[PDB]
């Protein structure tokens, strides 16, 4: 299986960016497999 | 080798993720490549460091990205979705609260092949990578940053 990379852009902040999304505060645990789960 | 954001492709061809070239090191998420070597032109990039718990891997050298969210300011996801031009999405992160401290998180839901896309602070520095997270039915990604 050939995995390969292609350049897609510069790493730059864009002044004209779409703004969206919430800012939830969540309790989580991170297990040994790198999986986040919610906690209560 | 050139600095930038990159698609990670497999073989028809499919985009399985994204990563960041900086200071001669390619940075992406473990779940994207599982550490496999990557072709870049006629060259090969070999893994150098990886960690399943952090869900991160670096190629050609140690992890170089060390900026962190300031906890107050909006950030931008430099999303590189499959089949789409790199685009910036600005957002105020929420927070993953964990026993070992708080982590920024972005409540943005892009296709799986966007995993590894960089999240940027206002100065243009990569503060982490997108694509390891939790579901609340909306996905929320940690801002995953390694250690330099």
């Amino acid at each position: 299986v050939d995995m390969y990379i292609e350049r897609a852009g510069d790493i730059t902040w864009e002044k004209d960016a779409e703004v969206t999304g919430n800012s939830p505060r969540l309790d989580v645990a991170l297990d040994e497999s790198g999986d986040f789960s919610l906690v209560e | 080798t050139t600095d930038g954001v990159y698609r990670v492709m497999t073989r028809g061809s499919t985009q399985v993720g994204v990563g960041v070239m900086q200071e001669g090191v390619f940075h992406t998420m473990w779940h994207v490549t599982k550490g496999a070597a990557l072709r870049s032109g006629e060259g090969r990039l070999d893994p150098y460091w990886g960690d399943v718990k952090q869900d991160l891997v670096s190629y050609c050298g140690p992890w170089k990205l060390d900026a962190a969210w300031d906890g107050l300011s909006e950030v931008q996801l430099l999303a590189v979705p499959p089949g789409e031009r790199a685009k910036n999405i600005q957002t105020l992160p929420g927070i993953f609260k964990t026993k070992d401290g708080d982590i920024g998180a972005v409540a943005l839901d892009y296709p799986a092949g966007t995993s590894g896309s960089p999240i940027l602070d206002k100065s243009g520095r990569v503060i982490g990578l997108y694509g390891n997270g939790v579901v609340i039915g909306s996905y929320v990604s940690a801002i995953t940053q390694g250690k330099r």
